[PDB]
This record gives structure tokens, C-alpha cells and sequence, in this order.
């Protein structure tokens, strides 16, 4: 499982 | 160059339509054209730039990861998997080179508010990090140090200029900690950065902003998800 | 032309990798190169061709529909929505023109088994139908009749050569009925074709094939979904 | 709601 980075929003 | 005849406002408008249509390659081209007009980008407009290129490179990274896994399984017997992985890799590097070029040529400035300066330096760290995901040789050292330096400059500014719940400050720290864990092979630094960021946001939770608190609390949860995965 | 130096087998292999990577534009380019070698395509390979181009044009149709809806709402005030809708439309027409060109130049033949002949004529009907979704003037009449003629030739062959549960025969009838309902403005023809197809598949349900029955029963359910929506 | 045509599979 990969680390989670900042996602896209709005 | 393809966008040079269009008015800036029309490029922004078309980027928003392309987002609605899920045409992210078009929306990145429109935003590149807007950046090339040479005026600053608002917070709304930086979001358009960010969303477009992240979608484009995100699909390329996802494809590269599929092909690389197939390539590694077949090494554990023709050239086709490697050739096609190299194809996708070259396209990914080109998109990162395009974004980094726009940052260096147009967007990263000494002036501007803290949000803009931190955001662009964060972006530079991210797209060097994406290049580092697929790098190997003498290039790989150069890229990894370039990512770290951009992230570090962004962190110094965010800690001095921004509340500890600011969503750009949080997203930068989240992404820097991913860099430490996944790229730099420094799990201790990743864990301590993510924990410090989360705890300091919680300690000063009253600094949440009415216009962005949902973004802040989302990143805070993602910091805690990574901390749970890493511990 | 871009694919001319690659061996046919490598193009097939790379189309399968591109499918795994969800790189459908690449997978369509690889399959176009394979078709251009001038050899027949197997049932597996026709599926690769079909999946690639349907994904590509599917995303274009979805985008076109978003932009067209925005355009119609703004007519109920700049040129940007229309210009960008025209952009996406032109790209969609180009992909349909590419597929129809491959069908005419390489794939549609007098010889071959029934599956291949029905499948390609069905494909021709589909991509004319997609052109008809965005057509207007003197072009629109020409396109609509071209779709109907291709579907009709495919139906004549499928009824003579194929069991009534054959998934290509079923998918063709399903798509022809959509043509009748959505393009030709003939709901009666659409309903009677879909009902006849469903009932005749059910009456001869014993003709389901071990290697394709899951496909057949899926199309049968989609025929019933359309019949429920249309009644 | 649009009519449903043949989907992609496999
Ligand atoms: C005001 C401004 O410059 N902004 C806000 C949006 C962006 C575009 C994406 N960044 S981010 O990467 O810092 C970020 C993304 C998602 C989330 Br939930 C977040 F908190 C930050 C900020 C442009
Ligand atoms: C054997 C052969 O020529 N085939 C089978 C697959 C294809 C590619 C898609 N067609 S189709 O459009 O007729 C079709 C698609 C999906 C489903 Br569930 C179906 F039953 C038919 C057949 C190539
Ligand atoms: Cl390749
Ligand atoms: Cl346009
Ligand atoms: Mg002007
Ligand atoms: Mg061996
Ligand atoms: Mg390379
Ligand atoms: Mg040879
Ligand atoms: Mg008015
Ligand atoms: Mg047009």
C-alpha cells in the first residue's frame, strides 16, 4: 500500500 | 504557443469547461496558455493549474506503475514490456519537465503572498518527486536533491508566514513526508514530520479558516492515515 | 504509419499492455498498426480493437455531451463554450473517421466467418451513429442512412448465419435498437426490434455457448432494461 | 436517462 499524498479537490 | 492567440480570460473559462468535461489534457493546455500571458495566478486559478496537471501526470504514474510491475514480474521475454514502459516514462518526464519549466520561467517569484510562494515551491517539489519515482542514474541524485530543496524552502516560508492549519502548509508537509518515506528512504523523518504537522495543527486548531477548514481537516486525516500505515 | 516498423505480434502484445495500463489511446494506436499489417483479426484481436476505440470515443462523447448541455443552457454569452464544444466535436469526428476508414480499407470483406463480417458491419453502424449524434446539415442525412444500411446488412447476415443467442448478434440488435430510438426517432421500431430480439433469444435459450453465455445473458438484460425504460 | 448500448468487456 502506497503512502497518500495531497489529493485533488474542487 | 498554441494558445498565444487566445485571451487570458477565455483560457481560464475554457480550463473550467475542460474540468467539467473531464478533459484534463485540454485543461492543462489552457492553463499553460494562461500562465504564459505572464500575469500572476489567483488562488482559484492555481487550483485549475494544479488539478489539470495532477490528473495528467496521475494517469501517467498509474500507467507507469502497472507496466513497471509487469516488467519486474517478467524479470523474476521480449523487449515489448520495457519498450512500452519506456514510452510512458518518457511522456511522464515530458509533462514534469513542462510543469517545472512553467514554475521556473513564470510562476516562482520573490514577491507575492505566502500562499503563492509556498504553493509553487510545493509544486516544484512534487514534480521533481514524480521524476524521482522513475529516475535511475546520475540524473536521480540531481532530481532527489532538487525535490528536497524545493520542499525545504516551501516549509521554511510556510512555518514563518502561515498558521499551522493552513491547507497549503498542511498539504506541503504531507507531501514532504511522503517524499521522506517513499523517495528519500527516511521513514523516521517522514514519521516525525507528519506527527509534528498533525500535532501542531491540532494544538492551534482555532486557526482554521472559514473558507478552507474542510481542506485543512482532510489533510489532517491523511497525515493520520500515513502515520497509521507507517507505525 | 507511426507503427509501420513494429512487428504485428509486438503491436498486439503492446495493445494488451496498454489495456492493462488503461492507456486506451495508445492501445487504439497499437491496434490500428496491427490492422494496417493487412492480416485478418481474430475474435480476441477484434475485442482489443473494439475496446480501445470505444474507450477513446466514449470519453469524447461524454465530454461532448457535457459541453453541449452547457451550451444549450447558455442559449435558454461569449463564444468560448461553442468554440470548445466544436473543438471536442472535431476530435470525435476524426476518431470516427479513423475507425470507419480502417473498416473500409482493411476490415470489411466479403469472405470471413459470420462473426467477423457481422462484427465489422456492426462497428460501422456504431461509428456512423456516433457521427450522427453530433451532425446537423446535409452531412446528417448522409450519415444516418449510412448507419442504418450498415446495421441492416449486419442484421441480415446475423439472422441467417448465427444463433439468436449469439452475443455479437445480440449486441448488434441492441445497438440497432438504440439507433432507432435515439437517432432515427422511431421508438416503435426500437421497441419491436428489442422485444423480438429478447424473445427470440429466450425461445432458443439452449443455443447459448459455453464460451460466451455470460456475454449473451448480459446483452439480454440490457435489452430488457431498454424495453423497461421505453415502456 | 439515455438508452443503453453494448458495453465494453474483457
Ligand atoms: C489558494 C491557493 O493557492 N490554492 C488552494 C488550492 C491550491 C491547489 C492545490 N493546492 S495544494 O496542493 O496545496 C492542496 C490540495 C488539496 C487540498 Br485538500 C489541500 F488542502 C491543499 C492548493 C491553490
Ligand atoms: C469473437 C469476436 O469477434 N468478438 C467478441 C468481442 C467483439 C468485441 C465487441 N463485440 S460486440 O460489440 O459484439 C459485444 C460487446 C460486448 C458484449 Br457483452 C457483447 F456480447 C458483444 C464482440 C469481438
Ligand atoms: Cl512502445
Ligand atoms: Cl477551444
Ligand atoms: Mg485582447
Ligand atoms: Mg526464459
Ligand atoms: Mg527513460
Ligand atoms: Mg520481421
Ligand atoms: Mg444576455
Ligand atoms: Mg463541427
Amino acid at each position: 500500500q502506497r503512502s497518500t499524498s495531497t489529493p485533488n479537490v474542487h | 504557443g498554441a494558445m498565444g492567440s487566445m485571451e487570458r480570460a477565455s483560457l481560464i473559462q475554457k480550463a473550467k469547461l475542460a474540468e467539467q468535461a473531464e478533459r484534463y489534457e485540454d485543461m492543462a493546455a489552457f492553463m499553460k496558455g494562461a500562465v504564459e500571458k505572464g500575469e500572476e495566478l489567483s488562488c482559484e486559478e492555481r487550483n485549475l493549474l494544479s488539478v489539470a496537471y495532477k490528473n495528467v501526470v496521475g494517469g501517467q504514474r498509474a500507467a507507469w506503475r502497472v507496466l513497471s510491475s509487469i516488467e519486474q514480474k517478467s524479470n523474476e521475454k521480449g523487449p515489448e514490456v520495457r519498450e512500452y514502459r519506456e514510452k510512458v516514462e518518457t511522456e511522464l518526464q515530458g509533462v514534469c519537465d513542462t510543469v517545472l519549466g512553467l514554475l521556473d520561467s513564470h510562476l516562482i517569484k520573490e514577491a507575492g503572498d505566502a500562499e503563492s510562494r509556498v504553493f509553487y515551491l510545493k509544486m516544484k517539489g512534487d514534480y521533481y518527486r514524480y521524476l524521482a519515482e522513475v529516475a535511475t542514474g546520475d540524473d536521480k541524485k540531481r532530481i532527489i536533491d532538487s525535490a528536497r530543496s524545493a520542499y525545504q524552502e516551501a516549509m521554511d516560508i510556510s512555518k514563518k508566514e502561515m498558521p499551522p492549519t493552513n491547507p497549503i502548509r498542511l498539504g506541503l508537509a504531507l507531501n514532504f513526508s511522503v517524499f521522506h518515506y517513499e523517495i528519500a528512504n527516511s521513514p523516521e523523518e517522514a514519521i516525525s514530520l507528519a506527527k509534528t504537522t498533525f500535532d501542531e495543527a491540532m494544538a492551534d486548531l482555532h486557526t482554521l479558516s472559514e473558507d478552507s477548514y474542510k481542506d485543512s481537516t482532510l489533510i489532517m486525516q491523511l497525515l493520520r492515515d500515513n502515520l497509521t500505515l507507517w507505525t
